[PDB]
RNA sequence: AAAAUGAAGACAUUUUAACGAGUAAGGAAACGAAAUGGCGUAAGGACAACAAAAGUAGUAAAGAUUUAAAGUAAUUUAGAU
RNA sequence: AUAAACAUACUUUGAAUCGGCCAAGUCUGGUAAGCAGGACUGGCGAUGCGGGAUGAACCGAACGUCGAGAUAAAGUGCCAAA
RNA sequence: UGUGAAUUAAAAGUAAAAAUCCGAUAAUAAUGGAAUGAUAAAAGCUAUUUAAGGUAAGAUUAAUAAAUUUAAUCCCGAGAAUAGAAACUCUUGAAGAAGUAAAUUAUCUACCCGUCUUGAAACACGGACCAAGGAGUCUAACAUGGAUGCGAAUGA
């Protein structure tokens, strides 16, 4: 009956066929890559509880994953400043 | 209870159109929250729903749900006799968290309904600011007291019998 | 013979690609409007509603005559009944006189779509026949250039220049029973109660209902 | 074949007070009392004849065997049927003798119209015979 | 309980208005009633000759005959549960110009201007205007877009009661 | 429950001949095919007065039917009641259709070279009506209508039933 | 209520939609698409096996007592004594 | 602006009825009254159903015969469904 | 000397995993049922062709970016044309099935009918029980209205 009363549901319903299909293998590869970022945040805390041993602990232990070129590098700054503001300009339009 | 923060401006003849009047109102939903602003409006400025517009009406959360605070809310409230202010103190989490212990607690110490209270404001006090003789015992650093008669606990409504068997005893927990 | 049927069917998917480019190019266009905003430091006004929804609430018995004759012109004969209502100055003023025995608010898009699709009817002949085929809808409302359902619904929902006469054709909807209040539908949902004005949340109760 | 035959109340309908008064009979009346408290349709006390309680149009007056009813007098009264045998059935008239229902019965197998009289008057054959 | 008199329950509503004793304007009896005007019937007390009954006082009707000294006037009065006509004459002292229709004929002023233009624009071959818009309730007021520098904020937040005496 | 202005009641229109009449029965019959299939105005006024009741069929003499087609000399006068004869007034050459024709009224249109014909006629000839005048008769002019209303009014009186002692 | 069909089917036609509380009171008969539909008592005039023996009845009438069936009901129908 | 074609306008003939009672973000006489009398509306009378234990008027809601589902007033220790 | 609300640097991070809270919502779907039905082909669904389309979001890369920004080539692809398929099981019953009736029991439910009355189950009246009889009829004048005949006539 949908079909007879609108006949645009069979190209809405591809496109949510496409949708629905698209966003669950962004998300697989998504937590294929948090699965190793958290694998790189584990080895840098056994590596540095060794405070316990024995204190000032290194600072770059956790090391990259995902290689990207200076251009995005760059850009990944400055979009950390934007946040920044943002969040300051929103907290003091509600500090009064 | 959630906050909300809501702007709006008067466009008529009697107000000029470049003041915006905000408001940080505690309500159940935005719908109540608008109804309290627009009170507000008309009671203090003659600015009437039908020759005003609104702006925004965002929810406000909590920036650390994490870090206990001692809050200090002002209010005023309606009794049989009169009209009084008081300065209540409370201690939680978020500042919606404690408005509801307000509003809660003043509807039991004083019977006064909810559509009786006004909340002036609501900051943050330090640690000795607090005045209240039950909470002024637990802002301290060293606080530690034995919950006895404690009544065993159970998961879920799963293990609810009504009739259990042999002996039931309390717990020093 | 029926070739006419495949023009009928091309026809009607030309107007949903036309229907459907409207609502999202408006919607798009508030989103810009608030990002700009923001970034200029401005203030932004959202626009008024324009549709609204209203069910009755309370029943046939006791209502004064000023009431009765008010819940008639809008042709909310019964309880939980629903129908959608122009917003100006002229119909807001007769919803507040009311308030007691309506509910009322602004509808999304998929609220006014799936009303009509499960719930729509329209009065033909004086009889009141649901909807089953745009057949139907089009010897209905072919004068007023409506001939899909799809069409039917983006008059509605974008108030357009024949709203009168497409809302006057369709009957009012005829929901079920729910969850109509906290405390009781003695008080104003601004109290915790059923009847006045819900704005947005009138959705949420209308899925219950629907 | 036969369809389903549904009665919405198979009860009887009795006249109020009946059952206390021998002088009140039990065929329906409807109470016209002012202070009546069927009338007004107490709780415990609303069962009237409504119009609401007839039975399916299509599957009205229809005998449980599935077929109708229709009276005859003699034998030409079976020529009236025999097109509908699949529809009618036989219902000898509480009068008719027992020579002439014999007649009646023994021409109605032959027209292959069934008789729901079919063992009526009988002679004293049970016995002895 | 009152009693049954013609001018009964007219303390108030028979009484001149404050510092408005003595004779009336000139106008009064200047102005032109044509048939068909829409008028208003005001009881003038200080006129006791001809007085129009105090049902009548501020109802609108038409006039319908014009004689010598008394304006016809046509007006509907309400009965048990009917609407009757009530032909009167009245004196001009008596009545006034309404003010009814003076929004409509504002209307047809300005349709008939456009009217006239078109009737030239159609005959120079040139489009020819619109007619006004039709009057709407109060409609709902687009998306506006205020600007940040010319904007103030004031604070609303419920008051400290503080005692009147 | 619903909160309507009113209850249906049956329509206070008739849609059948009144009475036992075989023949009229059958003209209803023959008007109410002639309505639904052609669909024309003029079958469903026919229809219509058909179904009218004796008081609401009034009398057209042949003085009207004279006056009525005098602009009209090839057409047919199409009348839903009796044709009475009007003494007074010679009768011109006309073609008549009415449901029933005095026997002083068809002698005096024979006579003239006009035809009577009946309802089964015209719709033979001119089934959607083509030359036909609708002419019905004046319905005020009943001797009932004078005693209605109060006879003390001021405006329009009535005309007092006679009785006992009515000078 | 509106469409469709219509000399005879039949269930007082087919389809669709809305409707259905009620004291006093009203809705006489007839009216094919019927301007409400019906049950019961008695009496009068006709009809009742169509091929010249034409409704039932000493092969058991009316009445009475009960058992079952049909009808929303008023009531009707049949079995047994 | 909104609603309205089983809309609208009626015409004729006629029945019954004119002892009324109740509620209230109403009033007058009275110390007051389940007292007496009024303005506007809704009810009871003429009205059953679910709730207030019970109740002419209160609250929800007005009734063809039924099946299933969400609900209303209001409830959720037992009587008593939660 | 220790904790530390908050803030700051560096590493990591294209800023969609999972869990809880807080907001937001409820509907598309999947799996089990319930009430009333239906059984046959499809404007079904599936396979093959070309190709309107995919408006953050079908994919990737590029320029750059607080983007529902702009391109490129891959994929899927609605319409339409061509080919596709549903006919079943087990139990019980003339040793009494399904239904129906009567009697009893159990849960729920049920105040005396008629009448005057604002209001009666009423501590208001009539009524012990049964049978038969029992109350808007006839005559005369007028009017309205539905069917009928005739019509400046109608009745006689």
């Amino acid at each position: 009956a949908m079909v007879k009363l609108n006949p645009y549901a069979k190209i809405a319903s591809h496109k949510l066929a496409q949708v629905a299909k698209a966003q669950a293998a962004h998300k697989a590869q998504y937590a294929a890559k948090m699965e190793k970022i958290l694998a790189a945040k584990k080895e840098a805390l056994n590596q540095s509880v060794a405070k316990r041993f024995g204190v000032k602990v290194e600072n770059n232990l956790l090391k990259a994953t995902v290689k990207r070129t200076a251009k995005q590098d760059a850009y990944m700054k400055k979009y950390d400043g934007i946040v920044k503001a943002n969040a300051k300009k929103y907290a003091e339009k509600i500090g009064f | 209870m959630k906050e909300y923060y809501i702007t709006a401006r008067c466009t008529d003849k009697a107000h000029n159109p470049n003041e915006i009047f905000r408001s940080r109102v505690f309500a159940p939903n935005y719908v109540v929250a608008k109804s309290k602003f627009w009170m507000m409006l008309k009671k203090q400025h003659k600015v009437k729903k039908i020759n005003a517009e609104l702006l925004q009406c965002q929810p406000i959360f909590e920036k650390n749900p994490t870090v206990v605070k001692n809050y200090q809310i002002f209010l005023r409230y309606v009794s049989a006799g009169g009209i009084h202010n008081i300065t209540k103190q409370y201690r939680d989490v978020t500042r919606v968290g404690a408005v509801r212990q307000m509003y809660n607690d003043l509807a039991s110490q004083y019977r006064t309904r909810q559509d009786k209270i006004q909340l002036i404001s609501i900051t943050t006090v330090g640690d000795k600011a607090v005045k209240n003789p039950v909470l002024h015992q637990f802002v301290g650093h060293h606080v530690k007291f034995p919950m006895v008669h404690c009544k065993p606990v159970i998961a879920s409504k799963r293990f609810n019998l009504p009739i259990k068997a042999g002996k039931l005893t309390t717990k020093l927990c | 013979c029926k070739a006419r049927c495949q023009a009928f069917r091309k026809e009607v998917i030309l107007r949903t690609i036309k229907n459907h480019k409207d609502i999202e190019a408006a919607k798009k266009a508030v989103y810009t409007a608030k990002k700009n905003a923001e970034i200029n430091g401005d203030l932004y006004a959202e626009a008024d509603p324009k549709l609204i929804v209203a069910i009755r609430i309370r029943g046939i018995n006791g209502v004064s005559p000023k009431i009765k004759k008010i819940l008639k012109l809008l042709r909310l004969r019964q309880i939980n009944n629903a129908v959608f209502i122009k917003a100006n100055a002229s119909t807001i003023k007769m919803l507040r006189l009311v308030d007691p025995y309506v509910t009322y608010g602004y509808p999304t898009l998929e609220t006014v779509q799936k009303l009509i699709y499960k719930r729509g009817a329209l009065k033909i002949n004086g009889n009141r026949m649901p909807i089953t085929s745009n057949c139907m809808i089009k010897k209905a409302l072919g004068d007023k250039d409506v001939v899909c359902v799809d069409d039917l619904v983006h008059e509605i929902y974008t108030v357009g220049k024949h709203f009168k006469e497409v809302n006057n054709k369709l009957a009012p909807f005829k929901l079920n029973g729910a969850k109509i209040a906290e405390k009781n539908k003695k008080i104003h949902f601004i109290l915790g109660g059923g009847f006045g004005n819900r704005e947005l949340l009138i959705n949420k109760l209308l899925a219950n209902m629907i | 074949i036969k369809p389903k035959i549904v009665k919405k109340y198979t009860g009887h309908f009795k006249r109020f007070d009946s059952n206390r008064f021998l002088r009140v009979k039990a065929s329906w009346r409807v109470p016209r009392g002012i202070d009546n408290r069927l009338r007004r349709k107490f709780k415990g006390t609303n069962l009237l004849p409504k119009i609401g309680y007839g039975s399916a149009k299509a599957t009205r007056n229809m005998l449980p065997c599935g077929l109708y009813k229709f009276p005859v007098r003699n034998t030409t009264d079976l020529e009236m049927i025999m097109m509908q045998n699949r529809k009618y059935a036989a219902e000898i008239s509480h009068a008719v003798s027992a020579k002439k229902r014999q007649e009646i019965i023994q021409r109605a197998k032959i027209l292959n119209i069934r008789v729901l009289n079919a063992d009526a008057r009988i002679k004293k054959q049970e016995v002895a015979q | 309980p009152l009693s049954n008199g013609r001018n009964r329950r007219t303390r108030k509503l028979f009484k001149r208005p404050f510092r408005g004793h003595g004779l009336s304007n000139t106008s009064t009896i200047l102005h032109t009633y044509k048939v068909g005007d829409y008028v208003t019937i005001l009881c003038n007390s200080s006129i006791q000759h001809g007085l129009p009954y105090k049902a009548f006082h501020g109802k609108t009707g038409r006039v319908w005959n014009v004689n010598p000294h008394a304006i016809g006037v046509m007006v509907n009065k309400k009965v048990n549960n009917r609407i009757v006509v009530k032909r009167l004459h009245i004196s001009p002292e008596h009545i006034k110009p309404s003010g009814c229709q003076k929004d409509f004929l504002e209307r047809k002023a300005a349709v008939a201007a456009i009217r006239k233009q078109n009737i030239q624009l159609k005959k120079e071959g040139k489009p020819l205007l619109p007619l006004p818009a039709k009057r709407l309730p109060k409609q709902p007021r687009p998306a506006e877009l205020i600007k940040g520098a010319d904007i103030k904020f004031t604070t609303v937040a419920p008051l400290k009661f503080e005692e009147l005496y | 429950a619903i909160d309507l202005d009113r209850h249906h009641v049956r329509k206070h229109v008739s849609k059948t001949a009144r009475g036992n009449n075989a023949y009229m029965k059958l003209l209803v019959r023959l008007y109410g095919f002639l309505a639904r299939r052609t669909q024309s105005k003029f079958a469903k006024t026919i229809l219509h007065r058909l179904c009218l009741s004796r008081v609401n069929r009034p009398i057209v003499s042949t003085s009207k039917l004279a006056c009525l087609m005098k602009k009209h000399p090839e057409e047919t006068a199409v009348c839903v009641n009796t044709v009475t004869y009007d003494s007074r007034y010679p009768v011109p050459k006309m073609n008549v259709c009415a449901l029933k024709f005095t026997k002083t009224a068809e002698a005096a249109i024979t006579k003239a070279g006009g035809k009577c014909l009946r309802f089964d006629e015209l719709a033979l000839k001119a089934p959607t009506g083509r030359k036909t005048v609708l002419i019905r008769g004046k319905r005020n002019v009943r001797e009932a209508l004078k005693h209605f209303g109060k006879v003390c009014a001021k405006k329009n009186p009535a005309k007092q039933y006679k009785g006992k002692q009515t000078k």
